[PDB]
RNA sequence: CCGCGGCGGUGCGCCGCGACCGGCUCCGGGACGGCUGGGAAGGCCCGGCGGGGAAGGUGGCUCGGCCGAGUGUUACAGCCCC
RNA sequence: ACCGAACGCCGGGUUAAGGCGCCCGAUGCCGACGCUCAUCAGACCCCAGAAAAGGUGUUGGUUGAUAUAGACAGCAGGACGGUGGCCAUGGAAGUCGGAAUCCGCUAAGGAGUGUGUAACAACUCACCUGCCGAAUCAACUAGCCCUGAAAAUGGAUGGCGCU
RNA sequence: CGUUCAUAGCGACGUCGCUUUUUGAUCCUUCGAUGUCGGCUCUUCCUAUCAUUGUGAAGCAGAAUUCACCAAGCGUUGGAU
RNA sequence: GGAGCCUCGGUUGGCCUCGGAUAGCCGGUCCCCCGCGGGGUCCGGUGCGGAGUGCCCUUCGUCCUGGGAAACGGGGCGCGGCCGGAGAGGCGGCCGCCCCCUCGCCCGUCACGCACGCCGUUCGUGGGGAACCUGGCGCUAAACCAUUCGUAGACGACCUGCU
């Protein structure tokens, strides 16, 4: 039935600021901005405390449906605070049994050249989502690092690497190839 | 972003209804959708009243949320809440929608009377006005 | 004499249906901006539903059947003209006096333009609900002028922030000069005041 | 059975009285229904459904309304049902909230109407029973249990739809 | 011929009014009966007698300027309720 | 051929059955309470169309459970000995099958859920802890929605449309 | 059944359906006549998908392959009797 | 400027922000950034919307004279220049010069067929269309046929040529 209320809270730190211009919250502090409208999910953030300390997600009279976007809202807030603070660092490892997988950025951590993947003469150009930048790794092997503020993005241009490196036609139980992730992380950790 | 709650003890003006244009100090929500309200001052017996119809005020008098009549009657005294409402803006553009309908004839041609005149007299302040900021920008 | 009313933010057959029944009456209406139109429920649906429609057509000779029209200011006219009598001299008598436009163009860019609020998106769907902008669906299935109404419209609404602006300026003015003026017109605005404006 | 707004009525009736039984013994029933004329006919289906008691064989001594001593306070009613599925029958229990047993019972109907497109003539009240906060099942009944009861009216949508039927103002919905 | 006196029937054409009766359709007033000789309520309060939510209270914590606000616990009546 | 109602010519009033976004006379009521979203929604006697079986879609019920004697999930720790237990040898030491089906140590582990073995081994699946910290889970049932659901000219809740 | 393993692919005993490219039932329509089979030619429609596009599945290592989806865009041939 | 058929509707205008809806509207910036404006923050106001389409504007008898409040406003289809407007512009605005007037608001002061109780009155209106009388300044044809051609062709059509 309706829920006459749920709520939740949101612990901002000090080393963030957050504003909220009607239900757009825009979360700014060491590593930039990262603004976020929540137009579509109808809520009242109210943002309070002296010192702005924490956020807060109001939901009256939500049935079952309804109610679920609360806490999405809220958990979306904390990782805009993360890539703020920490950043986001999803690692890649290549996997291959016979043809190494040559990797080579290009623009900056924006393009994404895949050569001999199952050894395909098609090269595998991959741009980014904007706001993101791969690099290729050094101390560990077949590895790339995603680099980047906005979790959807890093995690999204991930993806589109993941995905590019697939199989056509064959057994993928045993055809073990590609980019995958290995890894979802931060740029420091504190 | 909210400002006016239904609270026990929050006071509604009624919309409409049968007893529209008339204060209201909820006593008690009994559903998602009706509330079990009071007039006591106001000319309003208590009764069960929904939502729909009772658009409510900034003024929230204090007393308990299941109270027996003389009590909201005794906090609605005390606040004046009579008072107070009747020096809203809002209770006085009743008032002024209230007198414009009332309008007699007769005093509907002497208004028109009035504003043809007080129409003028600002038109030609307000032509001096923009002939002085043309002055000033020159 | 005249209803202008922004077809903006409205829900597609339910402003028809009052369109309709003016026209009839003998009102001349012009609707306008209709790729603001909103229908209700969600695009794809929508899409699909459009796509039912053009699939419709006279097997023989397709040439003769039934008339697709592409453009969100047809599409709504379509509308309107579905709930008309349109075979009679009546019917069509009254849809001569439906006008109605993709975006918002001369006669009616300065224009006190209505709305009917019971057409209205925001009064008739819950906020919960899906919906369609005619516009994107329009787009979709084939209506050439987007880009063309919306860059002329961008345009209109530069020229009106100017005209708002320059209103603005006066309505300053006005109660600057009423200030101004107050003890002199004391006994006129008084009776305006105890016959029920002003307050 | 149909519907409106049900009263309470209390039948009382017995079996009128041959050479075998002298004085009969009386029954008593919590009939809800629109009016006194279907309050006794409903009293005398569920008797028959008890007692070898038709109504040619009794009468009915006294028919009358039932008025909520408690009218000015707002209660929470269980209620006990069993009302008849498209499948086979079943017993509920349910909760409302309301300033009369009446009110309650009428709240039942029609949201047994919605829940379950249970139709009058489907049901059968068993027991109407006024209850405290505390017992109350039901926790859309529970959420209404709060002194500092408090919440806004948010998506405030417009009626007066047609009143300006065309006009300037697009509303607005925010109070 | 003037009386348009009294009566009778008429109006060239278009109209309007009035009061009476028939029928409807609504409106506004008042006065009464019954009931659980209605139920609740209101108003004056007094004497007792208990029970519960939960309080001018206290307490842990939080948020603001000893005071105000927000949660929490045992719970008398100095908020009420039964 | 249903439902209403049965016919001289008309004025006023009222109805039935059905209706009242607009086509189309009437809801242009501040009508009431729910339920429901469909990338095939639904939308009214006769009637012109679907079933069994499914669904953590949602909304109600019913009955059991659980549980500060410290849970529920989530990760972490162990999962044994009498014992190749008996029958079956083709090999079944828990693990093609089948009759059995108890005790010890127990904190606790079945003569064993699976995976895998020619057969083992190895792995896997209770009872309890640590972080954790108040409520939580199962089986039924029925309402709307969905899956089940394929035909030929383009097409029909009458149409437009309606959330 | 499928070394094993109910459900990769199958599916008995049972059961529920859809379809009108089979045949029956039927006899409403036409007997003051709707030209009675094939093939030829031509168009279009359907999908219940053989192929091709994009896909999930396997008892898919590759090759070949079945099983299923979106899908009717485009094709679907020459001959002996 | 004069008549004179016909076609009819009408019977104050509204000269414009964008948009939002779990929000908006307006001020003013003390202060900061951008091109008198735009953006920002901060503060002050409204917000069942009064800087409200529940609204705003406009008045609806005519004239006289003889006081007040208000007062340089209005006109002569007054006349010349400078603008803005292209989405289907079709409308304004702003600047010189000539002549005339005393309009709105209150009052005094009379008079205007007062047509004798009674209907299509009251306007957009010099309306749309057709035929007729005046001045001023401008104008000076193509098309079709026939003839020809063959980029064409059933016939028409088409494509070309001819002081
Ligand atoms: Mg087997
Ligand atoms: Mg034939
Ligand atoms: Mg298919
Ligand atoms: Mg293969």
């Amino acid at each position: 039935m309706k829920t006459i209320l749920s709520n939740q809270t949101v612990d901002i730190p000090e080393n963030v600021d957050i504003s909220l211009k009607g239900r757009t919250v825009i979360v700014k502090g060491p590593r930039g901005t990262l603004r976020r409208d929540f137009n579509h999910i109808n809520v009242e953030l109210s943002l309070l405390g002296k010192k702005k300390k924490r956020l807060r997600v109001d939901k009256w009279w939500g049935n079952r449906k309804e109610l679920a976007t609360v806490r999405t809202i809220c958990s979306h807030v904390q990782n805009m605070i993360k890539g703020v603070t920490l950043g986001f660092r999803y690692k890649m490892r290549s996997v291959y049994a016979h043809f190494p997988i040559n990797v080579v950025i290009q623009e900056n951590g924006s393009l994404v050249e895949i050569r001999n993947f199952l050894g395909e003469k098609y090269i595998r150009r991959v741009r980014m989502r904007p706001g993101v930048a791969c690099s290729v790794s050094q101390a560990q092997k077949d590895e790339l690092v995603l680099e980047g503020n906005d979790i959807e993005l890093v995690s999204n241009s991930a993806a589109l690497i993941q995905q590019a490196t697939t199989v056509k036609n064959k057994d993928i139980r045993k055809f073990l190839d590609g980019i995958y992730v290995s890894e979802k992380g931060t740029v420091q950790q504190a | 972003v909210f400002r006016r709650f239904v609270e026990v003890g929050r006071v509604a003006y009624v919309s409409f209804g049968p007893h529209a244009g008339k204060l209201v100090a909820i006593v008690d929500v009994i559903d998602q959708n009706r509330a079990l309200v009071d007039g006591p001052c106001t000319r309003v017996r208590r009764q069960a009243m929904p939502f729909k119809c009772m658009q409510l005020t900034d003024f929230i008098l204090k007393f308990p949320h299941s109270a027996r009549q003389k009590y909201v009657r005794k906090a609605w005294e005390k606040a004046d809440i009579n008072t107070k409402w009747a020096a809203t803006r809002w209770a006085k553009k009743i008032e002024a929608r209230e007198r414009k309908a009332k309008m007699t004839d007769f005093d509907r041609y002497k208004v028109m009377k009035a504003k043809k005149m007080r129409n003028r007299i600002i038109k030609n302040e307000v032509k001096k006005l923009q002939r002085a900021a043309l002055l000033k920008a020159s | 004499q005249v209803l202008v009313l922004d077809g903006r933010g409205h829900l597609l057959g339910r402003l028809a249906a009052i369109v309709a029944k003016q026209v009839l009456l003998g009102r001349k209406v012009v609707v306008v901006r209709c790729e603001g139109i909103n229908i209700s429920g969600n695009f794809y649906r929508n899409k699909l539903k459009y796509l039912a429609f053009l699939r419709k057509r006279m097997n023989t000779n397709p040439s003769r059947g039934p008339y697709h029209f592409r453009a969100p200011s047809r599409i709504f006219w379509r509308t309107v003209r579905g709930m008309l009598p349109h075979k009679t001299k009546r019917g069509q008598a009254a849809l001569d006096r439906l006008k109605v436009f993709d975006g918002i163009p001369p006669p009616y860019d300065k224009k006190k333009r209505m709305v009917v609020p019971a057409a209205l998106k925001v009064v008739r769907l819950k906020p919960t609900r899906k919906f369609a902008y005619l516009g994107r669906l329009a787009h979709e299935v084939g209506w050439k002028y987007q880009a063309v109404t919306a860059t002329l419209e961008e345009k209109r609404k530069e020229k009106a922030k100017i005209h708002y602006r320059k209103k603005k300026q006066l309505m300053r003015l006005r109660k600057q000069a009423e200030k101004n003026v107050e003890k002199k017109i004391d006994r006129f605005t008084e009776v305006l005041k105890t016959h029920g404006f002003l307050v | 059975k149909a519907s409106g707004t049900l009263r309470e009525y209390k039948v009382v009736g017995r079996c009128l009285p041959t050479p075998k039984c002298r004085t009969p013994p009386l029954y008593r029933m919590r009939i809800f229904a629109p009016n006194h004329v279907v309050a006794k006919s409903r009293f005398w289906y569920f008797v028959s459904q008890l007692k070898k008691m038709k109504k040619s064989s009794g009468e009915i001594v006294y028919c009358g309304q039932v008025f909520e001593k408690s009218p000015l306070r707002v209660k929470n009613f269980g209620i006990w049902l069993r009302y008849d599925s498209r499948s086979g029958t079943h017993n509920m229990y349910r909760e409302y909230r309301d300033l009369t047993t009446a009110g309650a019972v009428t709240q039942c109907y029609r949201d047994m109407g919605a829940r379950h497109r249970a139709r009058a003539h489907s049901i059968q009240i068993m027991k109407v029973e006024e209850i405290a906060a505390s017992k109350c099942r039901r926790p859309a009944v529970k959420q209404f249990h709060d002194s500092k009861i408090k919440f806004p009216l948010p998506h405030r949508v417009l009626r007066r739809q047609h009143k300006p039927r065309f006009t300037t103002k697009r509303p607005n919905t925010f109070f």
